[PDB]
């Protein structure tokens, strides 16, 4: 056995599109903390 | 140890999220939203090593051009797909979408990919076809294309059937494997 096909697979970040700004949605932690910092307007309220 | 990821460009099936979907995991996408970016789970096992691969989705312009950086286009080898049946993506996301290619990857090599057995239907498309000169486009006509243009090379089908991914993958993963040498 050489080269396998993946058995795992699950949408972590659904990125959308965001009107609110021009931006996107549900943005992964390291993308928007890259430029923005909230995935969603403000990230998530814990 | 190493990273493996896969970057996309283009829209209607590119690769980033038809491949992974079917192709991959099998199961259909779930959420309908303008996939600008959308994560997944893998790991293939080159050689009998374990992996953690993951289709980075993309463009390059639309607001992309900003979120590149979190992308870098060292990332990993460039995953692209296109429509088989209907002509009119085809030579479309050739000169539309390759052209980007660059804007994500001006030095990253770039995989390209076409199926649609199962989307084939429309009539009108094989009337037309006939005036490309490239016949019912099919699972092996995208190889040809990408033979002319030369690159990592790739085979493979549409969802629902399968007649050998693990192929495309091979090559896929073998050329981002980058062979690690001895050095201290
Ligand atoms: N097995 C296999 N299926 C493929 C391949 N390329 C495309 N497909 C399938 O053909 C379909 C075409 O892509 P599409 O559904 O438009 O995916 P998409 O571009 O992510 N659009 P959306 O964001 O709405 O889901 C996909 O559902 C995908 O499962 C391939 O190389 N192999
Ligand atoms: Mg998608």
């Amino acid at each position: 056995g050489s080269i396998s096909l993946p058995s795992d697979f699950e949408h972590t970040i659904h990125v959308g599109f965001d009107a609110v700004t021009g931006e996107f949605t549900g943005m992964p932690e390291q993308w928007a903390r890259l430029l923005q910092t909230s995935n969603i307007t403000k990230s998530e309220q814990k | 140890m190493q990273t493996i990821k896969c970057v996309v460009v283009g829209d209607g099936a590119v690769g980033k999220t038809c491949l992974l979907i079917s192709y991959t995991t099998n199961k259909f996408p779930s959420e309908y939203v303008p996939t600008v970016f959308d994560n997944y789970a893998v790991t293939v096992m080159i050689g009998g090593e374990p992996y953690t691969l993951g289709l980075f989705d993309t463009a390059g312009l639309e607001d992309y051009d900003r979120l590149r950086p979190l992308s870098y286009p060292q990332t990993d080898v460039f995953l692209v797909c296109f429509s088989v049946v209907s002509p009119s993506s085809f030579e479309n996301v050739k000169e539309k979408w390759v052209p980007e290619i660059t804007h994500h990857c001006p030095k990253t090599p770039f995989l390209l990919v076409g199926t649609q057995i199962d989307l084939r239907d429309d009539p009108s498309t094989i009337e037309k076809l006939a005036k490309n000169k490239q016949k019912p486009i099919t699972p092996e006509t995208a190889e040809k294309l990408a033979r002319d243009l030369k690159a990592v090379k790739y085979v493979e089908c549409s969802a629902l059937t399968q007649k050998g991914l693990k192929n495309v993958f091979d090559e896929a993963i073998l050329a981002a494997l980058e062979p690690p040498e001895p050095k201290k």
